[PDB]
């Protein structure tokens, strides 16, 4: 499978966007042209108002700083006729149907695979009966600590790896290590709330945040 | 003052981090402090004795 | 050097997830067999028992 | 092909308490080792009477105004760094 | 593109955008917009959301050619206690669609909600050749239905439920209407209640399953019914 | 304990009695809504180079406020809590020094723990070393003493 899909230019796709595709790489260099296409997502033209607008002025507009995560899907791809969609007739306002689930479940359980490293889906499968057994009451919520519990998106966190795909990488060089010694089935096991991480490669992961930020150095010591 | 811009009278500039190192600029500064002082007993031994 | 401390109460992605649809989904392709197994195992996680060997077919 | 030795690891506990008996000791003390009786060691608990800090932070970063609060703070740092190397000197300085 | 226009407008307040915005709205004819005015006020109080229900076809032949006609069914409510169904019907299937929104404004209606996440108790009913049942279900467990149900209970706001639904269920448009009468069919703890002389407490008990559920689970019921 | 510069007032359970009916013929519970909170998210930033949109997700973001001062305290803040603990562990509990600085009893001892392991590194010599050596410190627990802003306005006393 060497497919453009597996290359972060191209990694996610959705289907409910004017331009197709959505960029989750905070660290990927864009060209011109490519960031022109990936800007129609985020502005839009009134008419009565004669004006662009953005997505997070359409937030304000709604007045929605805190919302239920389950309510922000009808703000991201939806439209209102009386504040984004003032003056378009209501012959032509889009409304969605019933038909249109399935190209949406499959995308999230695709970003899903994204955010774990481009995992197979058997292991995403796999990951959510794990907290089907596991106590609590809010189903959402265990599959959130289940995705933080993993220990390659640990290491993204403590800000060490440009991104989850260098932290696997790192995983395989044993350069980070659990309770003092390298891990026993890294790639399947949880973390608890009690475990250390240090990092063994001292030497390579100071250079690698030294180079990653010596631009933004200031001059003056 | 006619040294408006230069306030602490320094006959070098201070090294660029960029260049020769962060570590290298700080030892340089510990160093220009001592000869500040070390320069202050020169003249006072040369003028005492000579 | 890192150390965790309890059960996320926050966190922050680079893009929008609903969990809900990811989970609506994989809810159709559940196996009743894993599951089972999980079940069991549960109930037999002390080495030290004499109750955790007895006589079954298969693995649990 | 690969130059690097292979990496067999050890709990940090571990390595101290064969390298420096002293500071393990003391770590057991802070680090609250004695209150739970499970994991409460035989050994007698050992009085602490010395710790090290990092001040680069609150000297350089964090205190930029003029006001007498954070000058004094910066001169006691100071005046205690100045006392600690005084008696090291000392102890050095007879013939 | 100029970068430096484009964080301006990005950090922007909204307050002039959202007064030019709701004068515009308010002031359009009831032709174009039928909306009463009374409910395009209280449009700004919430944030709505819409579905397609189901869209048919009737045609009519006459002489020489066919007359088609479509009619469409289109649920609209805010996310949290209120749902309402507009029926519309057109020569075309966009008209359609766009009459049956509009009409959804005209209906809207408050649905009961124990603790504004799922139902009282369970709830049996008939419509015509239709068989809708609910039942309630703990704070977070998710919700058991199909996708038409799910797409109206996000309207609505309903988060825990499972509901079943057999018959002739090839008539959408019978499916939602018996979905929209189950939940007027609920009963409140605080119905005249002042006539009972007594306080109605709210208390927490663990719902049970049944024998076969605990079998096959290898688990075990609350430990007050296995007292023996 | 003001509201005004209290966070942690702020952010206090609340005693829920709601009541629907007459008092003197009959009432129940008020069970028509959640005045205990849900699950929220919130877009926190947009990259315009990339464009990149961040969303942040609180378990309960509807009964909290700026939780972010946790994980964010100063150094000087952590060093205080380390003199503290050697100084008089009688007194400096874990339970003490969790409800003295406002956060849980799971951090303070996280950060005990990794100050420890520095302590030991400059101590044998493996940091500040050469011109950022003047910045290790050495102190001893009895000369030690805390200071309290009982002065209204600037000035601290020593008791
Ligand atoms: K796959
Ligand atoms: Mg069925």
């Amino acid at each position: 499978v060497y497919r453009n899909s597996h290359t972060k230019r191209f990694s996610c796709r959705n289907s409910r966007l004017k331009y197709p595709f959505e960029q989750i790489w905070p660290t990927l260099q864009l060209s011109e042209d490519d960031a022109a296409m990936f800007r129609r997502n985020s502005r839009q033209f009134v008419v009565d108002l004669s004006q662009n607008i953005t997505l997070k002025n359409k937030f304000a507009l709604n007045k929605a700083t805190k919302i239920p995560h389950q309510d922000a899907r009808a703000l991201i791809y939806e439209s209102n006729l009386h504040l984004d969609a003032v003056g378009e007739h209501p012959r032509y306002l889009k409304i969605r149907r019933v038909t249109s689930q399935y190209g949406s479940k499959l995308m999230n359980v695709r970003k899903l695979r994204l955010l774990l490293g481009f995992k197979r889906r058997n292991f995403v499968q796999k990951l959510y009966e794990h907290t089907l057994l596991q106590q609590g009451s809010n189903k959402s919520w265990k599959v959130l600590c289940a995705l933080e519990a993993k220990m390659n998106l640990a290491v993204t966190r403590m800000g060490v790896a440009e991104d989850v795909l260098e932290a696997t990488h790192d995983l395989r060089q044993n350069n980070v290590t659990l309770n003092g010694s390298p891990a026993q089935m890294k790639h399947a096991r949880y973390l608890e709330p009690a475990d250390v991480l240090a990092v063994s490669a001292v030497s390579l992961i100071k250079q690698r945040i030294c180079k990653g930020l010596f631009e933004v150095a200031p001059n003056t010591l | 003052h006619r040294f408006r811009n230069n306030k602490f009278l320094r006959l070098e500039p201070d090294l660029d981090p960029k260049v020769y190192g962060q570590t290298e600029t700080l030892q340089k500064q510990v160093d220009d402090n001592f000869s500040l002082l070390l320069a202050k007993h020169r003249l006072d031994m040369k003028a005492a004795a000579a | 050097t890192s150390v965790k401390l309890f059960p996320p109460v926050d966190a922050s992605y680079p893009t929008y997830v609903d969990f809900e649809h990811a989970t609506r989904l994989l809810d159709h392709f559940t196996s009743r067999k894993r599951l089972n197994y999980q079940r069991k195992m549960i109930k037999k996680r002390d080495k030290f028992q004499i109750k955790s060997w007895d006589h079954h077919a298969g693995e649990a | 092909t690969t130059r690097r030795r292979k990496l067999l690891g050890s709990r940090y506990g571990a390595r101290l308490a064969k390298k420096n008996r002293q500071q393990f000791e003391r770590a057991r003390v802070i680090l609250d080792c004695y209150s739970d009786e499970e994991l409460r060691p035989d050994s007698p608990p050992v009085a602490v009477k010395e710790v090290t800090i990092n001040t680069l932070q609150t000297m350089r970063f964090l205190f930029p105004q003029t006001s007498k609060e954070h000058l004094d703070i910066k001169q006691n740092i100071a005046s205690y760094k100045i006392f600690s190397l005084n008696r090291e000197l000392l102890s050095l300085l007879p013939k | 593109i100029n970068m430096d226009q484009y964080l301006r407008m990005d950090n922007q307040d909204t307050l002039e955008l959202l007064v030019q915005a709701k004068d515009n709205f308010l002031k359009k004819d009831e032709r174009t917009i039928p909306i009463p005015q009374s409910v395009r006020e209280v449009m700004y109080r919430h944030r709505w959301d819409k579905v397609i229900v189901d869209v048919r076809r009737l045609v009519y032949r006459t002489k020489n050619n066919k007359r088609e006609q479509y009619t469409a069914m289109v649920a609209s409510g805010n996310q949290k206690g209120l749902l309402g169904l507009g029926m519309g019907s057109a020569e075309t299937a966009q008209l359609a669609v766009a009459r049956a929104y509009l009409d959804s404004f005209s209906n809207l209606a408050a649905v009961p909600l124990y603790r504004g996440h799922t139902v009282y108790h369970h709830v049996e009913h008939h419509f015509q050749r239709v068989k809708v049942t609910l039942s309630p279900r703990t704070s977070g467990w998710g919700l058991r239905c199909s996708n038409l149900f799910y797409e109206l209970c996000s309207l609505a706001g309903i988060r825990d439920l499972t509901v079943d639904v057999s018959g002739a269920t090839r008539n959408k448009f019978f499916v939602a209407k018996a979905f929209f009468d189950a939940l007027q069919k609920q009963t409140a703890p605080h119905d005249g209640v002042e006539g009972t002389g007594v306080y109605v407490k709210e208390v927490v008990r663990r719902p049970v399953v049944n024998l076969g559920t605990y079998r096959n689970n290898g688990t075990l019921p609350p430990k007050e019914y296995l007292a023996t | 304990n003001n509201p005004e510069d209290n966070i942690a007032i702020r952010n206090a359970p609340q005693k829920v009695f709601q009541l629907i009916g007459d008092p003197r013929s009959g009432v129940a519970d008020d069970v028509t809504h959640n005045p205990f909170g849900e699950i929220t998210v919130e877009m926190v930033w947009h990259q315009l180079k990339n464009e990149v949109y961040w969303y942040r997700y609180e378990f309960a973001g509807q009964t909290t406020e700026q939780s972010h001062r946790d994980s964010r305290l100063s150094d000087y803040t952590k060093n205080l809590i380390y003199l503290l603990r050697a100084k008089n562990p009688r007194k400096w509990t874990i339970e003490a020094l969790a409800e003295k600085f406002h956060i849980r009893k799971q951090r303070v001892l996280a950060i005990l723990a990794l100050k420890e392991m520095e302590a030991h590194k400059i101590e044998s010599g493996k940091q500040l070393q050469g011109p950022l050596s003047p910045y290790g410190l050495k102190v001893r627990v009895e000369d030690l003493k805390l200071l309290s802003l009982d002065p209204t306005g600037c000035g601290w006393v020593e008791p």
